[PDB]
């Protein structure tokens, strides 16, 4: 069906910034289905943010503590993951998955068509 | 002086369409926030006055005005409801219900029917020279797949603000009749993918094989085979009448058996013009 | 003191009337009742009407407020009330008003289904307090503005009956002289079933099959005639399966079920007639 | 020297029966209750009776009023209590009114459906007040002035047949002695049901088709007669799914059931007799 | 301080609206509780009735009256009146009238000769055996003239049971406080099969009797045609059947015969063929 | 500065069920535990005290602060029993509730009778930001099943939990970081018992299927159409079976897709004996 | 069903008269019965029936306790007792039967009416 | 089925007596078993029967607590035992099984009633 | 169905002017009638309908008790009483037939609108 | 179609303990089905221990006291008694039963599969 496309990674001080953009290509009826996991190494693939059922809301991990912020801009297909207050916690690499179905948001298994990944590495 | 209530409508759910009551059932938030008259507060912060505790608040002399869904179908079942009093005055009310809602249901063009699907929310008892709204946000539900739901919702939702003048009421005193109206409508098309594949499609295939009785060699096969069909289409009409709604009009389906019914009423006109 | 009756007006709204139990006779009405009398004059924060909503009223009767009960003599259970509100006016006056959604009764004839008419009413009467405390001093009906009524189960025919007696009642009589008799409202709207999916789902095919069943005559053989009347009758069975199925739940017979034992009785006949040819 | 018992009279008006539900074995009563005993003496304002509505009742319990809970002993879950008033008098007389709606339970056999005669009962008596506390001096009954019973599901026959009797507690026995006895009234409604729509509709053209059922006999060939059987066959499961779809849920047979059974055997039997012609 | 024996009575007088596929049923009745609290005053120190509102009046005046929740019971079930009996010396009687909807495990593949047991059980809803136990469990259930006229036949006199159930999240709260005294109440009873067996099996028996006459039939024409029209009669008794019998996620006897009926149209058909071509 | 308030959350499932397939919500029955440290108090004896139903509200009106934890995805109030607080000397405070309610969920029944379900519970403080409280960790407790033979739904697997943070966006103007909420997220996975549906459904429909072919085996044009007709009335009466006990969804089934084929093969047949005669 | 009404004449105010209605055919109680009055160029007005509830009679708002509806149900007759009559009472009184409609207050719900017996109160 | 009394006879005011009653054939429990009592020239009116729930036994006004009826399931037997007797109870005692109906003090819903047992009570 | 809008013109504020419009059709109620207006780059925009209940009318919240709707339902007409114009209601007046439809104030809902009748408000 | 082996039994003094094992083997789904029971010389078979409905609760005769506790290894097919502080009246042969069917776990009538038994003597 669709394809995903994850871009803005790489290396950053602590405390600094990135923009992550995901670009949706296909069958894709609405960026809400779009959402943002993480996968450090020798780690699990772990929930980093997606849409709330009702409106104006956005579901973000624990982790998150209000620095993170998920952005759609629905018309050119795309999603974003403005990351603020960067920690050497948050390394890992990146992930876009679209929900396939199921009843779970936070639930990697009910995802697919994940793209390749962006790599965010924070620093000293 | 009149008070400025602002208004915000959370649309979880909408769901349970009776067609013969011309009801649906609504769940959702509703938060309502005006100022008014200063407080102290505990801490000089602002506070959180939570379900039973709001009472107290109201018998001890805070104003809270009664809001009321007009199109509402007997009281609506209130969740949770809190208070959040500010010592400049600053009120916020906000509460979850779920409530029976009415309005005007043409399902003639079932299963292809559109619907608006409204709220209607007014003062029960203070009218605009007292309070008045001064604005209407309405938030719905974030849908992934619509394919699995049997309404589709189109488009946002619309929202008005008008003054309701009644004439009773008019000799209760001038001037005092008017009162704030905040309207809030979902626009939502049917899903008619189960109609089309178990009922529009099967009865296109048998009002397709009930012309092929003509290509019967005598009378006597031509015609035991007409009430044959006839007795199809009867059952067929039972089918449907068993799933489709109960309604006081005839629908697309109703009029491709009546459709049915003619076809062969028809077909059974013409083997007759045919014997004697 | 003043020992008169009060005198209470009431105005009844009446927002919807639907969900017809055929069975039950009964039916839902969604309203407004405004129920005004005048009580001893007050002063009110800078002496102007004084609105008093929901759990408040209870603060004010507790205090002594003289709100008296009006019971809906033919409600089925506890109406439903919303919001309710009292105007309390320094003049005296005292304005109740609620939102109410209750099942009534009512003597309910649907003999002539689809064609009959209803009268469908509400009768009010205060609880406890007599003609002599209290008497009803007039009856408004305020009715709704209705675009299509195509759309409409019920189609609304007139303007709205009223009517203010006194019930006389004799379990009461073992008391006090002249105190047994009680004021009472009555609110009459007459409607007359859409037989729109009736005409059209019901007696036009029944028609269409009752003239299609005496065609079996003019086959040629004796066992094409029988065997084609046993497929009428089992039309006619499954015919009437169909209405019983839809159809509301009735102690009695209706025009369409009468046309459905006239369906019966002309294959019945008519099976007599083809065997009087044969044999 | 020991106080004697409270003597309670209670009047019972019941304004409609309905709802009969045959598996649950329950029906509905909606109807108005009156109980009335002398409690001790009081002042009232101006030494005229003072009437106390709904919410206030609780204020003067609260405050010490003697006010006995009567409880249906045959009731089905909480009875929807719509007004309830208390009358108090100077020389201590109280009297009771509260409106009920509640599903009552009783012994109800179906088996000679539509035919069948029922008994509608009200058993009350005092929740926690034995007879030495409390007791029931007497019972009225009045019922509803029925027009044209035509329209009713249920045909009302003879008056209200009344009783007041003492129920001993085994349990409670050792509790104290003398002090397990209860007073009870009991109020008996008798009513046959209105056999109109199932004489026409059942019973009648299951009649016209168990007839016609035989007319099979008179076909030329073993081919027609068989093939003629089966459809008939057809038509009798057609009229039994018929019959279901509208009939009462119940454990055992009715006399409408037997005859279904009766069409059953008619056509089997006839089936029977044709091959047992040929072969 | 020794934990407050709690002696209990239980009178059914009804168990009715069995729900096959939620696995519930309706049970009417009365609980009667009896323990010994603290020695009070009551007017001319004679036994106090209390009832309904005004027992929460003494509750808010320091009386005990410990919650006692039905484990089995679905929502909140209905109470109706309620009476407490308090002694100058202690004792406390309550008695109050409940109905409400009871879930158990309920087996009905072998419909309608199917067995059942309804349970009831009932334990306090705070305090554990150390402080709250029941001491016993008497079951007075309904007096019946003639059991021909109800949907169910009770076999046996009431089980009960007391026992204690232990729960693991209440262990690394407290040591030895984890524990609760349960009753358990058992009325059996068989299922009325009068209906089912004149009106469902009986009929479908006289039709798989009537599917095999086809085989006397003359010509393949008429054998074949009349197994279509037996085939047309299995479905038409199996949309009855469905119209009536209760609502599950397995088969019933009544279900597999008429399974049987589909297989002995298939099977003649099988055999009709198996003589032609 | 002034840290929020650490609530642990215990869930036990008693019971899922009262599916309705087009409102897609399930009922559940259970109890909610919820703990977290107050200010020390005295209570009788210097051990815990129980506090139950209507005398939480006398404490809350003394000031006791119970907060209101609203179920997101519950359709109208839950149903709540018997509800207790056990105060603790130390400071702690433990909730205790029993509940039954009504709740929602996205429920995709394209699959029936081959279908699979999660069953979610989503808890969140109704008035409390996670900057005041925040659920520091949940333990689901499911029934113990002898069984499933007997039962409609098959659970498979354990009980997943969640603890994210909700951002509304219509709170980003009321006040700064004061927008985001705790929430709690309880996820049942089952599977639908096909066994009535593959021995009452399939396999008659597969037997009518089948004998829908039998007809080409007839001698002449009239006997081969005139049974075509009457497997059409049989395919017809078998919808109205199926619709009768089948639940009401907006869409079709694995059972309705057979029913079309079976509409399909029927009318595929009577193409193919016309394709002979003329 | 034919229905008679007698007892009316002429009466000073104050006084009294007791109307009766015979009921004669197809009748099966005299709950169904009602009294009503028409005065010269004025609408037939409801005066007394049987209320819904036993122990109920309706009377019309005039008649402030001063008449009295009475039934022997074996006799298949009603009765109108007339006291402390004034000039307003003043017209023919009618006896109809409750034909049907579900508002006993109704005329339109009331047929098979008497020829109707003439009230003449004086002053 | 069969039913009949015994240990009827003449007392004294103030006296004792106990009442049988033996059933014989279609009987499954005692429970349906009810005691009645008809002096010359009265009804026949109701004296006790069992309750519908356990434990429970359904009296007479008249009996006062004096009568109490016992059962004896295995014998299929019920016994009335008739202590301070008051020349009121004078009657013939009956013993009927109820026939049906849905009202255990109504005589009609009773049947197979023995041929009674006289109980005299002087002074 | 015809609609047809008169009444309109130039007037100074403060002012007034008494709109009309004129039905023709298959109309058989006044009630189905709603006033709208458009001013020139703005969105048709809701002014007043009839309300759902008996004495209700729906205004725009612009209105402010200036403006009355009234009807005249033997010549199938409606008016707009506009009182108190200020420059704000410079506008082409619509009036439209709901066509059915449930929001009395989405001009979506309405069908056979007028050619409109223009208000100039000066200054 | 299961086969039940209790093991564990013996001789053991007042006060001393016990841990008696129940191996289960055939068509079993669940170890919670299990449950304990006991039978002394001319007495009725009794409930001694069973997995309760809800997670985390266990069901104990009256007699049990805190003394029990039963354990299970679902891997193993296995339940566990551990008997503590046994007094002479604990003298029984202890069964193992599996829930055959009905809806009470302490009702031995449910139960069916029974082992031979193993006997446990308690001596004052």
């Amino acid at each position: 069906q669709v394809q995903l496309q994850e871009s803005g990674g790489g290396l950053v001080q602590a405390g600094g910034s990135l923009r992550l953009s995901c670009a949706a290509s296909g069958r894709i009826f609405s960026t809400n289905v779009m959402g943002w996991f993480r996968q450090a190494p020798g780690k699990e693939r772990e929930f980093v943010a997606t849409v709330g059922r009702i409106g104006g809301s956005t579901v973000y991990a624990d982790f998150v503590k209000g620095r993170f912020t998920l952005s759609r801009d629905n018309a050119k297909n795309m999603v974003y993951l403005q990351m603020n207050s960067l920690k050497p916690e948050d390394t890992a690499v990146y992930y876009c998955g679209a929900r396939i179905g199921g009843s779970d948001r936070l639930a990697p298994e009910n995802y697919g068509y994940w793209g390749q990944g962006t790599q965010v590495t924070v620093s000293s | 002086r009149p008070v400025d209530v602002s208004v915000s409508i959370f649309i979880n759910k909408i769901y349970g369409v009776n067609t013969l009551e011309q009801t649906y059932k609504v769940d959702g938030y509703i938060v309502a926030q005006w100022t008014g008259k200063p407080r102290k507060t505990p801490g000089d912060k602002p506070l959180i006055v939570e379900n039973t505790q709001i009472e107290r608040w109201i018998n001890n002399g805070l104003w809270v005005p009664a809001l009321e869904f007009i199109n509402v179908v007997g009281s609506p079942d209130t969740g949770n409801k809190r208070l959040m009093l500010f010592p400049d005055g600053r009120v916020i009310y906000n509460a979850r219900f779920l409530g029976s809602f009415s309005n005007d249901m043409d399902f003639r063009l079932f299963p292809f029917d559109r619907q608006q699907f409204v709220l209607e929310l007014e003062p029960f008892s203070y009218n605009n020279q007292q309070l008045r709204f001064s604005d209407i946000q309405v938030y719905t539900e974030n849908i992934d797949n619509e394919e699995i739901d049997e309404w589709w919702i189109r488009g946002k939702a619309s929202t008005h603000i008008s003054d309701i003048r009644y004439d009773h009421l008019s000799s209760v005193q001038p001037n005092q009749n008017e009162f704030s109206r905040i309207t809030v409508r979902i626009d939502a098309v049917r899903n008619p993918s189960y109609y089309l594949w178990s009922f529009i499609l099967p009865l296109g295939l048998i009002i397709a094989a009930s012309w092929s009785v003509f290509w019967l060699e005598s009378f006597s096969e031509r015609l035991q085979t007409s009430f044959t069909c006839m007795l199809t289409v009867v059952a067929y009409a039972f089918y449907t009448s068993n799933i489709l709604p109960r309604l006081p009009y005839t629908t697309v389906i109703d009029q491709m058996i009546i459709a049915g019914y003619g076809s062969i009423f028809a077909a059974i006109l013409l083997i007759i013009f045919a014997h004697h």
